[PDB]
């Protein structure tokens, strides 16, 4: 009676969500096909097919009455006759033009009102019919479920829990019905708006053009007379204005249309993601709080701290068994058997500095009393665990959690279908959750690092949020874009890039090599060169390219703004106290080697430009070089060469060719232009 | 969100129900109401029509929202 | 340079082996590069022709080829072109430098040098590049001694390579450098002595046949070179198939380097300056040579290559070769017209160039009810076929593993000296040995086989799509495949597009199309119905699949039953798309037992001994996952990439069907005489431009198939291959779990450590310990493996038009990567605008001139225009855009402060739209998209759709004249002027509009960015006619909006914060408001009033909040209260703080203020 009950929910939710996305550009109708046999609509035009029936006739099939409208004859306008004056006959001409414009707008509004009265109301009653059909399908299912409960022959006096299950199932069926109706309305409103704009206005425009021509004739005859009063120049200007204006078509303004996509998209994120947020544990004004405001009985340990994070301060669990955060569970966070729920949080897990915690799984956040959910951290892998009274799920993220990078992990649990885990908006694994039923315990949601053998181990958490809906891939990737709405430049860890902090600088290609300088006395030039490569040894004996190598470059500004670096800001890298820039004369015409202010023989154009041509969330940025008259604008890159008798090195150069053809290059060559800007951050240390 | 609401059937507020008629009172007091802009809901050709009374455009303008 | 006399690069040497006549013949060679020779003659050892039994499927075999001076000179020029192209990139010239100094190990006994060419005295030759042998299409690297090409000594191989003919694999020509780079990399292995001896083989595919369940084993050397994605799957961090070869070669390299480091490096007088060459040859590590694959070189040259199965996927079709005219069709920058617009000529000619094709497994469908025979030809690669034995008895190595054998260096060939190797003089003079070990010159292959079939295979379906007759004959589409396989009409062709079939159901070439407007309308009608039919996709309830393409079933005869393809895929599952492999091998992965090692350290070093065992077991189970991913790739993913290709062909076949039905229309017009010369030239010109439009959406449909097939392939791994692997790990972990507990037992009485630490730290808790599965990895290997088969043209920006200023001069360039040649006059000024730089078009003579050499404007081509525009001064009638030649084209202008978009085509159809939203000196995001698919002209202002007017009756407006931007009447600000290849939609316009405010900058009324310490005039956004003015007529001074207005005197409000550092006012920052005057008083809050109090320590701090709905407004909010305008009391709306009250999720208009 639970298996059958979950199968009912799954089949109804999956089958009333059936849509057909035809891909005609700017139409892209998401037709739900089941309206075909649900409602006897398209059987006349094409029996047995509804999506195909829409193609043959977009509205004629969907509606029972095409009106074939008409509008009055629209007699042309006229003017007064009398002993007029120049300054006022000019105003008469202007008023006539404005009146023609308002007449065009008024006839457009008349046909819009006719469309609303005859076309849109039919769409609304079609939606009402669809709601009747779907609601009666749901009530038939409810009749069958309550009949089945009325025959519970298996056991005695155990029907109460089954009755609660049926009530929750009916709620789920209603949610599926409302989603189906959202799709239906979404695809019918677009059809009606398209009909209004395409098949209705062009009928009007012919009569409006005839009226416009009549007005033009009357006005141009009004200027042949009274021309002496005007004067030749004013007559010429008025005639030109009349000829140009009273020859065009006035556009129909549909920004005030009743149902528009812009209305449905301007608040998409509020109505689809943030509306269902019942917890959002973050830091504001230096204090940890629920940013959603649903609950306030969140008590934090004495050894919890706030550290610099992804956008605003981040929660730092010191793992000392006294840095315990706990949220007393209320009716918002109590998830019953049939309640879908999602958990999204940013994590920054330090690189393990010592080998005493491998193979020891330790929890990160648990709502668990030998029944419930638990997010734990094994050796560089994040584990998500559900435990019912008998059943369980364990989903493991691959790796790279413990690489000291901000990772957004979002776990979406659709109780009917399955639990999916996404890391950085990309799906990792989905497991069947249809066998798990009760994961609800009254113990508080506990953020702690218990079962950790290291007393110094910590973890940065940010924006731990819980939603009462299963975000599908679209909403998950939308929520992952939301976090990068600002155009900040991100360092390798994922933090925003600042204006007075010294960073290690490395290319995406040639890992482990940082920037240094060498001076050429014969040329009098201080070249910037990738330093010698070095690698770091992990405690698990796997070698990786070192990040803290070379010299520390200091991002700067022309005025020391001390803000956060943005998408197209103009910067001035300062390595070892010397500004970096390209040559400002004809001396360096070979590949435009990038030099520093060290050595005053040649003048430099220091002002660089950080850009992010790729996606906003990438932890690397391109460094466009300034365009002086000598060198074209290029993207800072590196070439390995031995230009003269000095040793074979890697020289940094502006690469005017990459900037010009950047968007045509494949993703493999783009590796040459990317730069990482490594901070010196705790949690990653080679010592 | 956690209401467990079986049906989303709401009852109007008597304050807003009266505050609709106050707008009509204002229109009448300022000499604004015109009954010429009306939807005639009497159609016999389709033969399946809701058969409702004529709806004045002033009526939808007074109510506001999507219809207006 | 075919006739130089002699000396230096030009020599005449004696051939190593003997000619087919049985004697060695003299021949002359040309030194293209250091120690690299070319000889434009057919291979001397191989015969000029062979018998029909010896011929390979896909050869040429003509004997009167490359047998004249002109052809030899043509071959010689084809070479510098190719070698110049190789040397063009930096990685390419590093490989050539490595080859030039890759001389094999010199023979002993006075350091005699290795095999070379005698002169009638020895010229160093690392490679010798001959012409094509008996098989022109085959470019094989033949080492002159295979015995020493494997032991590590080396060999100077001979290459027989022909660059003139290339295959297609799709609608683009394969780059000949890939065929030459591959021959260079194969010879680099011979020079370093690292050859796999032709016995070390790895499974590549599941054999493409009907009654065969065997695999097609590839050579390990070819798998290393033809890298692609099939090479990334067995070269991960843990090495599982790493066998004696990757250790024997590495070991033999070490002592060879060591024996050079102590004997030859001591500078014997007989070495003759080979030390520098050997010092650089042995400085390079073979671990970097193995990283050099054929797909990373394609990415270096920006070539598109089928990375999925590089060694086989090019052979799954009839062998069609295209002649390349190198002086014209192939220059240093690759193909002159691009890889897709090559327009090469087919090799097929009557006299010579016979393409002997014997199709393996000629399959003929047979029906026992109907007299129906349908023969189709299958084509398969030449890789030799072995059984499942490799997977059956594959023994994992517990000890060997993560030791670096094959690591993919992201910086290919990057650790060596380029100029230093080049600056080294070449070798001359000293004698060389010659031990010519016989090469395999004789070989015979299997013949074709005729095996029947009881069901219509996808190859049968792809044959039916083709049109198999001349041009002067009717075309009749149909959906019943049984009416096509029974060739009763010979012109009926099967189509799986019901919409296209219905169009052709009632269509006659005589009366359906009768005028130019109808021909254009019909061409558009085909493009609409073709787009609807192939791009339709439906969501599915199967987990792991986002959407399902319903036309695949009707194209390849997979799950093609009376049920719908979506419905049929439900009950038959995803495994119905694949012929199930019954003998799939799941590794057993036996875990070795623990030894009884003893050292008194700590307590018999248990912690270290178990830690290495634990990480070895974890690695061992990772190789099993890697072994099973490789097995799934060659057994189940091959059957899915085979579908993606069969699909490409069916869409391509459907597309050329619609082109062969339009070309037939421009044959009733021409021949009959129906349309004049001027009108006729338009239809031919328009049909030619329409070909690139059909291939735009054909590629879009194939992109949908690429994602759908990837989800199907991953699903088969998810619940058909992976779960059986986890079950074996379950039984094997319990063995390792039991083995560790058995060994820990010591009777040593240390029960605290064993129970607490040892038994949980170094012991597998469950299979969650070792799962290794993530969909983010299978997506990476299977994404765009065969991409841009149709065209490389996508939804891109063909113009962005950025700008920069230096000193007093400016520049304007194309930022979109198209590198358009923008022309302008240098008097144009560039000033800051809306989050970008804007060009100030002030005078009438100032102009920005954008060429349209690649911006087509045909009636089938949709485009959009996006920019930010502000009218600096009050101008009533000015022009903005102009793309009209001889009264044909489009233009945008301003008419009485109203936008005027008018455009007319070459047929005389004029469309005009006069937007009446009254542009008034404010930044406007005017983006307008012309969608030609649905004939819709959308104009989005500030991210909001306003017009959507139809554009149906307007045809092509193509013009040669470039786009000209000039105000011509006043001063305007133009910014971010982008012209796009695709029509922008409401969702994407809003996203682009939002990104303009991503800087989170507060903006004044005119749209500029608000600034600190700058004085503005304040308005409440509700009464813009009345300015907020300070009131001093009372002792309690305050700010209020006055209605008397007897005396007008404006007051200026400037945003000032305590720190005079920031210059640009961002959103959500603490600011104070300063009022200009001799006192210069600030704003505080007293009893919610907004009185003016002097001194800068009594003011109040306001947090500015901006709403995107009204972007030129500010909210001065303190805590939850925002500044508000009170009710009128004495003709003065004094300003007070009030709790923010919302209306439609946003506060009221009163709380918003504007700065002027």
């Amino acid at each position: 009676f639970y298996q059958w009950l979950r199968s009912i929910v799954k089949d109804f939710s999956d089958e009333t969500g059936k849509i057909d996305v035809i891909d005609k550009s700017s139409d892209t109708l998401a037709i739900v096909p089941y309206i075909g046999p649900l409602l006897n609509i398209g059987n006349d035009i094409r029996h047995g097919d509804f999506v195909g029936a829409i193609e043959l006739a977009g509205i004629t099939a969907l509606l029972e009455y095409v009106p074939e409208f008409t509008i009055p004859i629209l007699v042309g306008l006229e003017v007064i006759g009398g002993e007029l004056a120049r300054e006022q006959v000019e105003a008469i001409v202007n008023n006539a033009l404005d009146k023609r414009d308002q007449k065009w707008a008024e006839v457009y509004n008349i046909t819009k009102a006719q469309w609303w009265g005859t076309i849109h109301l039919q769409i609304n009653t079609r939606l009402a019919h669809t709601y009747k059909a779907l609601s009666r399908q749901a009530n038939a299912i409810k009749m069958n479920m309550e009949f089945q409960l009325a025959n519970y022959k298996g056991n005695i006096d155990d029907k109460a829990k089954i009755k609660n299950a049926i009530s929750e199932t009916e709620i789920l069926l209603n949610k599926s019905v409302e989603q189906a109706m959202k799709n239906t309305e979404k695809f019918m409103i677009k059809l009606s708006n398209s009909y209004l704009t395409k098949e209705m206005i062009p009928k009007v425009q012919d009569n409006l053009k005839n009226f416009d021509l009549e007005t033009k004739k009357t006005l141009d005859k009004f200027i042949k007379e009274k021309e002496d009063i005007l004067g030749t120049n004013l007559s010429s200007s008025l005639r030109r204005k009349v000829s140009i204006r009273l020859n065009k078509n006035i556009a129909f303004d549909i920004n005030d249309i009743p149902f528009s996509e812009f209305d449905d998209l301007i608040n998409q994120y509020k109505n689809e993601i943030e509306d269902y947020e019942v917890l959002n544990l973050g830091a504001e004004d230096g204090k940890i709080k629920d940013l959603s405001g649903t609950t306030s009985d969140i008590n934090i340990g004495s050894d919890i701290e706030l550290a610099d994070g992804r956008e605003n301060k981040a929660i730092k669990i010191k793992g000392s068994e006294n840095s315990t955060i706990k949220i007393a569970m209320n009716k918002y966070l109590r998830f019953s058997a049939t309640d879908n729920f999602s958990i999204s949080f940013w994590i920054k897990h330090p690189k393990p500095t010592n080998l005493l915690n491998n193979g020891i799984e330790y929890t990160l956040v648990e709502n668990f009393n030998q029944r419930g959910w638990k997010i734990s951290i094994q050796d560089s892998k994040l584990i998500w665990y559900l435990r019912d009274h008998n059943n369980s799920i364990k989903i493991v993220t691959p790796d790279y959690i413990a690489f000291n990078g901000w990772n957004l992990i979002t776990i979406t649990n659709n109780r009917s279908k399955g639990s999916i885990v996404y890391v950085n908006g990309s799906k990792i694994e989905e497991k069947d959750i249809s066998s798990i039923w009760n994961t609800e315990v009254d113990d508080p949601i506990i953020f702690r690092l218990k079962n950790n053998r290291d007393t110094q181990a910590f973890t940065l958490l940010d924006q731990f949020s819980i939603y009462r809906k299963e975000l599908n891939q679209n909403e998950v990737v939308k929520l992952y874009n939301y976090y990068f709405n600002s155009n900040y430049i991100r360092d390798i860890w994922g933090n925003p890039l600042q204006y007075n902090k010294k960073y290690y600088l490395q290319t995406q290609d040639k890992p482990g090599k940082g920037l240094i300088r060498e001076y050429w006395s014969s040329f009098g030039y201080d070249y910037v060169i990738l330093s010698d490569s070095k690698t770091i040894t992990f405690p698990n004996n796997i070698r990786y390219g070192a990040l803290y190598n070379g010299s520390k470059v200091l991002i700067k500004n022309s005025k020391k703004l001390d803000g956060l670096v943005r998408n197209k800001d103009f910067i001035q890298l300062e390595i070892d106290g010397y500004n970096m820039g390209i040559s400002a004369d004809r001396f360096n015409e070979d590949t435009n080697y990038i030099g520093t202010t060290y050595g005053t023989t040649h003048d430099l154009t220091t002002d660089f430009e950080i850009i992010q041509r790729q996606e906003k969330y990438r932890n690397y940025c391109q460094l466009k070089t300034p365009y002086n008259i000598f060198h074209k604008s290029g993207l800072m890159s590196t070439e390995t060469s031995k230009p003269t008798f000095h040793d074979y090195r890697d020289w940094v150069y502006s690469s005017a060719w990459y900037f010009q053809n950047y968007e045509n290059l494949n993703l493999r060559k783009h590796t040459k232009t990317n730069w990482y800007f490594i901070p010196k951050d705790e949690g990653w240390d080679e010592d | 969100i956690v209401n467990k609401f079986v049906k989303r059937e709401f009852a109007p507020d008597p304050a807003s129900t009266l505050m609709h008629e106050l707008v009509h009172v204002t229109h009448n007091l300022y000499g604004i109401s015109n009954r010429n802009f009306y939807y005639n809901f009497d159609t016999g050709k389709i033969e399946t029509s809701r058969q409702q009374n004529s709806l004045i455009f002033e009526e939808l303008l007074t109510f506001g929202g999507i219809d207006s | 340079i075919d006739s130089p006399i002699d000396n230096k690069n030009i020599i005449e040497f004696i051939t190593f082996r003997t000619d087919t006549s049985g004697i060695q013949k003299k021949i002359k060679a040309y030194q293209i590069a250091k120690h690299i020779w070319v000889v434009p003659e057919r291979y001397y050892a191989e015969p000029l022709n062979i018998s029909d039994e010896y011929k390979i499927d896909g050869g040429i075999y003509n004997e009167n080829y490359l047998t004249t001076d002109k052809e030899r000179q043509e071959y010689l020029d084809a070479i510098c072109i190719l070698f110049k192209r190789i040397n063009n990139v930096i990685e390419g010239k590093k490989l050539l430098s490595l080859l030039s100094s890759a001389s094999p190990f010199p023979f002993k006994d006075d350091t005699n040098k290795y095999l070379l060419k005698e002169a009638l005295k020895f010229f160093t030759s690392n490679i010798i590049l001959f012409g094509p042998g008996t098989n022109i299409s085959k470019n094989q690297v033949l080492p002159l001694n295979g015995d020493d090409a494997t032991s590590g000594v080396g060999s100077v191989s001979e290459i027989c390579y022909n660059p003139f003919f290339t295959k297609k694999f799709g609608e683009y020509s394969l780059d000949p450098v890939i065929g030459l780079i591959e021959c260079l990399l194969k010879s680099l292995y011979n020079l370093y002595g690292i050859k796999v001896s032709d016995d070390i083989k790895i499974p590549y595919k599941l054999q493409r046949a009907l009654n065969t369940d065997k695999y097609s084993y590839i050579n390990l050397e070819e798998a290393l070179i033809f890298g692609g994605n099939d090479y990334k799957i067995f070269t991960e961090k843990p090495y599982w198939l790493s066998n004696d070869y990757f250790l024997k070669s590495l070991n033999t390299f070490e002592e060879n380097k060591a024996k050079y480091e102590k004997d030859l490096k001591n500078d014997p007088n007989l070495n003759n300056e080979l030390n520098q060459y050997l010092q650089q040859k042995y400085s390079f590590s073979i671990s970097k040579i193995w990283s050099l694959n054929l797909t990373a070189f394609a990415d270096i040259f920006n070539i598109n290559i089928p990375t999925s199965f590089l060694a086989s996927i090019t052979f799954w079709d009839r062998s069609q070769y295209y002649k390349i005219n190198y002086p014209n069709d192939y220059n240093i920058d690759g193909f002159v017209n691009g890889q897709w617009n090559t327009n090469l000529k087919n090799i097929e000619k009557d006299n010579n160039f016979i393409i002997f094709d014997k199709p393996k497994q000629i399959i003929t469908y047979i029906n026992d009810i109907f007299n129906l025979r349908y023969t189709s030809n299958l084509y398969e690669d030449n890789l030799d076929i072995e059984s499942n034995n490799y997977y059956l008895n594959f023994m994992f190595e517990y000890d060997k593993g993560n030791n670096f054998t094959i690591n993919q260096y992201k910086a290919l060939l990057d650790t060596l000296d380029n100029d230093f190797i080049d600056s080294l003089p070449p070798i001359q003079g000293m004698n060389a040995q010659n031990k010519l070990t016989s090469l395999p010159i004789i070989s015979k292959g299997t013949d074709t086989e005729n095996i029947n079939s009881e069901l219509l295979l996808p190859i049968h379906y792809l044959k039916s799509q083709t049109y198999n007759l001349d041009m002067y004959s009717s075309i009749k589409f149909t959906t019943n495949i049984y009416e096509v396989v029974s060739e009763k009409n010979s012109e009926l062709v099967y189509t799986f597009l019901p919409h296209i079939n219905e169009i052709m159901e009632n269509y006659s070439i005589n009366n359906t199309i009768k005028t130019e407007e109808e021909f254009y309308n019909w061409m558009e009608n085909l493009f609409i119905n073709y787009s609807i039919d192939i791009l339709e996709k439906r969501n599915s309830i199967i987990p792991g699949i986002t959407a399902v393409l319903p036309w695949i079933g009707k194209a390849l005869n997979i799950l093609n039953t009376n049920n719908d393809f979506e419905e049929e895929l439900q009950l038959s599952g995803i495994k119905g798309l694949i012929k199930e492999y019954e003998n799939f091998i799941i590794p057993d992965m036996i875990v070795p037992d623990i030894p009884l090692d003893n050292m008194p350290r700590t307590y018999d070093d248990i912690d270290k001994k178990l830690s290495e065992i634990y990480t070895k077991n974890k690695f061992l189970f990772l190789k099993g996952y890697y072994f099973i991913v490789q097995e799934w790739w060659t057994t189940y993913y091959i059957q899915f990439i085979e579908l993606k290709y069969l699909c490409s062909g069916a869409i391509n076949k459907q597309q050329q069907l619609l082109i062969t039905v339009l070309e037939k229309q421009l044959f009733y017009f021409t021949n009959n005489g129906l349309f004049p010369f001027d009108a006729m030239e338009r239809m031919i010109n328009e049909f030619n431009r329409s070909i690139d439009i059909f291939s735009r959406i054909s590629q879009q449909a194939l992109n949908n198939v690429d994602i759908f097939i990837n989800e199907c392939a991953l699903f088969i791994f998810n619940n058909e291959v992976y779960p059986l692997f986890l079950n074996n790990v379950e039984n094997n972990i319990n063995k390792a779990n039991d083995n560790v507990l058995n060994y820990i037992n010591k009777a040593t009485s240390l029960t605290e450590e064993q129970i607490k630490e040892l038994t949980v730290k170094y012991t597998f808790s469950s299979i969650a310990e070792v799962e290794f599965f993530n969909e983010s990895y299978f997506k990476k290997i299977t994404n765009m493996d065969i991409k841009n088969i149709l065209t490389n043209i996508k939804n891109i920006n063909n113009l962005i038009l950025s700008g920069s200023q230096i000193n007093d001069d400016i520049t304007i360039f194309d930022e979109s990567g198209n590198n358009l040649n923008i022309k302008f006059d240098p008097s144009i000024r560039i000033v800051d605008g809306h989050t970008n730089v804007a060009f100030k078009l002030d005078k009438s003579s100032q102009y920005i001139n954008i060429p349209t050499e690649n911006i087509n404007f045909s009636f089938m081509e949709s485009f959009s225009i996006d920019f930010w525009l502000k009218i600096l001064d009050s101008t009533e009638s000015t022009t903005l855009l102009n793309c009209i030649e001889d009264d044909i084209g489009w233009k945008l202008s301003i008419q009485n402060n109203n936008l005027l978009w008018e455009m007319k085509d070459n047929l005389g159809n004029n469309f005009t739209s006069l937007f009446t939203f009254n542009i008034n000196n404010i930044w406007h995001n005017i983006t307008l998209s012309i969608d030609r698919l649905t004939n819709t002209f959308n104009c989005f202002l500030d991210g909001k759709l306003i017009n959507t007017d139809n554009i149906s009756n307007i045809f092509s407006l193509e013009t040669n004249t470039p786009i000209e931007i000039q105000s011509d009447n006043g001063a305007i600000l133009l910014e971010a002027f982008s012209i796009l290849n695709y029509p922008l939609q409401q969702q994407e316009v809003l996203n682009r509009y939002r990104e303009a405010f991503s800087n989170n900058y507060t903006r004044n009324y005119y749209g500029d960015i608000l600034k600190y310490n700058e004085n503005y005039q304040l308005y409440n956004k509700t009464s813009p006619d009345k300015e907020v003015k300070k009131v001093f007529t009372n002792d309690k001074d305050y700010i209020a909006i006055e209605y008397n207005q007897n005396t007008n005197n404006p007051t200026f409000f400037s945003l000032i914060q305590k720190e005079q550092s920031k210059i640009y006012v961002e959103e959500n920052d603490e600011v104070y408001i300063c009022v200009q005057g001799d006192p210069l008083n600030y704003i505080t809050i007293d009893n919610n009033q907004a009185v003016l109090t002097k001194d800068i320590n009594l003011a109040t701090s306001f947090k500015l909040k901006t709403n995107l709905n009204k972007p030129n407004s500010l909210i001065f909010s303190e805590n939850s209260q925002a500044l508000r305008l009170s009710n009128r009391l004495n003709d003065e709306n004094y300003i007070l703080l009030d709790l923010v009250s919302k209306l439609d999720d946003e506060p009221l208009n009163i709380f918003y203020w504007e700065f002027i």
